[PDB]
């Protein structure tokens, strides 16, 4: 019974590990479907629902099946995921923990920093009976032993590792055993190992691909509720695409300085308010009616709110947005105050985000 | 060229010596010989180590070598400075 | 130092070489304090010289500031220095070096949390995920799939890892409850 | 054959004009630098439509009062109560306005979603008219070099 | 490209003599030997 269950079980999983990438590419098919469908969604009237507009009807039904097509193909890419791409997280994992341990004394002469969250959770690991599950040298502990047995101990180091003390000795000299059998549920049960599956677990749960791939699930499965949460499976194309991973890199290779430049530029445009709040406000009004006023720099969060957005996205500076300064005692002033702003924000600040652009490319 | 004038000090600092000026071609005839050459031989490090060792020792306990170095530096004539000769070059022969 | 001169200076000699084995304690507590530079000497030939290296001087060679002050020469003498000023250039670098290491010498004179959040997070909605495997009454569960079906290992296989997917929710969960509770 | 067109209608002898990239072989090196890198400005323009699309996703979902283009109180002009209509609205008039989409819609001031408001006009105005209208420009100057 | 130009000449002129085209590995045998090759020995002042 539980030879050929377990036959069907790696028949599944050796499918499901086979077609990960197939249906991670119908995954982004499927969604460009439904938010084509979504381009056809309107608002009807207060009781408001929105309502999908058909002249065939065709539409509706078809929604409704790629929603649930969408959820199983989600969810049968993270099956496929672990199948697939998890083995060889573990792998990795349990090299470099050996390694770690071996050529290193990480968790014997050294200890982890406390705030290494890898470092911390490679604790679990190390007692574990089913050590190596994926890694090939099954001899790790044994030459722990060997190169820190003599100074730590004998049995300082076998306790930390998880080893036998003297049952191994005992059974090489004279013992009896007695079989088991596989369709025994507690032979099971005894046999599946409960702490290194658990630091596995935690291990996946931190896995960067892993978190994603479940995201991706949760809102495909918030798609049902509301049908616009399928639109954010949309920004799945620079994973799923490689090509546009060169477009995407210009501004991620230098994305650091794309953060501190609008930064400077919060600092610089403040710097302006901090001008226009002390000596130009006779300046910021923003309407015809002379009876209410409505003054934008009369309060200093919302005069640097208004050259935050009006005056940034202004294609000449704050100047176009304000008062005109002619026949004023600041006017020569102001007219500084303008062309410095244009030159400095507009043309300047906006130079250097085209050119760290530009300057990835190369 | 801010970009390229990086670029051309990583690569004269991995192409070259600091000190000899000999490429990093005559040195990888041994097995990590240009490492050897610039972090034991030629490190432009221990120079400076050599200068403050030599600054606080006594003139009068200077060994003839230091005492050469020494009038050298007190005359600032720098041809104690290995240009274009090292050891594993002047001794070819004799080292392989 | 006269047995590393006797070593760099007679490399192929085995009797020196079975000798060298014998003081390895004493030539590696001393590797870090043993300088070695190479000069033209009085004779026309490339010389080694073997000074001393203290430790305070190598402890302000490897300060973060004084790393950054020779990046910097580095770089103004590659890109704005000659061949002919090079080695004058090094020498006003040396100096200055060495005057701002003793100064610096002689004026020193004599998330955890966060981390530890997230691993409790870990510990406790994977030990929620196994206790359902140490519950040893899966029996009931063995009796109604023992009439073998291919659906019910469909079925059972998805639910695993839907169980997965669901202790996966229930710790970034927990790990937000905790960052909100550990800003504040 | 569009020679020929050019007698029953004259103005199909403008079409003869682009043969001045073929004619011409100093024409070939400033229309090299939109072709060297001619699949990058296509997927790009994609990426741009899919960016853009996003935006009309969160202005339908939640700010569709701001959509009004007209003073007649009486009729509104509502371009954002249909997904279609919006998306174009995006498309066309945001992406070739000048400081983004926040320009040729209502004022977000003394608003319960004003700050909201502010951040999806200055995310517009920095992720379309400023990075992917950068990109545009960089990959064009980087097939010179 | 007006970059690249004035850095071409610097190079060839620091790394080649300009009468002889030889280059500056095979005179720096000898400290300073392309200074002296190239103000002494194939100064193009010389020439003139
Ligand atoms: N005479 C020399 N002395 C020292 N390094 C030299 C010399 N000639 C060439 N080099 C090269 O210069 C490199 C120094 O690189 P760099 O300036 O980045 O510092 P580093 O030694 O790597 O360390 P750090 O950056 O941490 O100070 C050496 O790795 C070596 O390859
Ligand atoms: N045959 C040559 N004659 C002269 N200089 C040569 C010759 N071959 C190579 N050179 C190099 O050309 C360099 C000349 O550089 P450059 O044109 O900047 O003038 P300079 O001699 O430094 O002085 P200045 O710029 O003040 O006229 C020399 O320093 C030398 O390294
Ligand atoms: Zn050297
Ligand atoms: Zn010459």
């Amino acid at each position: 019974f539980w030879k050929k269950i377990i036959a069907y079980q790696q028949k599944l999983l050796n499918y499901f590990a086979r077609n990960f990438y197939n249906m991670r590419m119908l995954a982004l098919f499927v969604a460009f479907a439904i938010n084509f469908i979504l381009l056809f969604y309107k608002v009807s009237t207060i009781a408001v629902h929105y309502v999908l507009e058909e002249s065939s009807g065709y539409m509706e039904p078809t929604l409704r099946i790629l929603a649930i097509l969408h959820t199983v193909i989600s969810f049968f890419c993270i099956i496929g995921y672990y199948c697939l791409k998890v083995p060889l997280v573990i792998f990795k994992r349990e090299k470099e923990v050996a390694r770690k341990l071996e050529f290193d004394g990480l968790y014997i002469t050294e200890q982890p920093s406390e705030d290494d969250i890898k470092g911390q959770w490679d604790r679990l690991v190390i007692n574990t009976q089913s050590f190596p599950n994926n890694y090939w040298d099954k001899f790790v502990k044994r030459k722990v032993m060997d190169k820190y047995g003599e100074f730590y101990g004998r049995d300082r180091i076998s306790e930390l590792l998880g080893m036998d003390k003297a049952a191994l000795d005992f059974s090489d000299a004279r013992e009896k055993k007695k079989p088991k059998k596989d369709s025994s549920l507690s032979a099971v049960l005894n046999s599946i190992d409960v702490k290194y599956q658990m630091w596995k677990l935690g291990v996946v749960f931190t896995d960067n691909s892993f978190l994603y791939l479940a995201w991706y699930m949760t809102m495909s499965v918030l798609g049902h509720y509301n049908n616009f949460f399928f639109a954010a499976h949309l920004l799945d194309i620079a994973m799923g695409f490689k090509t546009l991973r060169t477009i995407l890199s210009s501004v991620t290779h230098n994305g650091k300085q794309l953060v501190l430049t609008v930064g400077l530029l919060a600092v610089v445009v403040y710097l302006y308010t901090v001008v226009a709040f002390n000596f130009f406000r006779k300046f910021y009004n923003k309407s015809e009616d002379g009876d209410t006023p409505d003054m934008k720099c009369d309060d200093m969060l919302t005069c640097y709110m208004f050259h935050m957005y009006v005056g940034v996205r202004a294609g000449g500076g704050i100047g176009d947005e304000i008062e005109d300064p002619a026949g004023d005692e600041y006017e020569i002033y102001r007219i500084i105050f303008d062309i410095t702003f244009f030159f400095f924000v507009i043309v300047i600040l906006l130079a250097i985000i085209q050119g760290l652009i530009i300057d990835a490319f190369g | 060229e801010l970009r390229d004038q990086q670029e051309q000090v990583k690569e004269d600092m991995e192409t070259k010596c600091f000190i000899c000026g000999i490429g990093n071609d005559y040195f990888d005839t041994v097995p990590h010989g240009f490492e050897t050459h610039t972090l034991q031989e030629h490190n432009l490090a221990n120079y400076l180590f050599f200068l403050m060792y030599l600054i606080n020792k006594d003139e009068t306990e200077h060994t003839g070598q230091e005492s050469y170095v020494w009038k050298m530096y007190q005359e600032r004539c720098w041809e104690f400075f290995p240009a274009g000769d090292c050891f594993r070059k002047q001794y070819e022969d004799q080292l392989n | 130092v006269l047995l590393t001169n006797l070593s760099e200076h007679m490399p192929n000699d085995t009797r020196l070489q079975t000798f060298l084995e014998l003081a390895e304690s004493v030539l590696n507590y001393f590797q870090p304090f043993l300088g070695r530079i190479e000069i033209m000497g009085s004779a026309k030939r490339i010389e080694r010289v073997y000074f001393e290296i203290s430790e305070s001087s190598r402890t302000q060679w490897e300060k973060p500031q004084v790393k950054e002050s020779k990046r910097q020469f580095i770089f103004d003498v590659v890109n704005e220095g000659g061949e002919k000023e090079k080695m004058e250039l090094f020498v006003n670098f040396c100096e200055d070096t060495i005057f701002e290491m003793q100064l610096a010498a002689q004026i020193s004179e004599s998330s955890i949390l966060t981390v530890r959040s997230a691993l409790f997070a870990l510990r406790y909605n994977i030990l929620t995920l196994m206790r359902m495997l140490s519950l040893k009454s899966l029996k009931k569960q063995m009796k109604k799939v023992k009439k073998m079906t291919v659906k019910d290992m469909v079925t059972a296989f998805f639910s695993s890892y839907w169980s997965i997917f669901m202790t996966l929710l229930h710790f970034v969960a927990s790990v937000f409850r905790g960052f909100f509770r550990i800003i504040c």
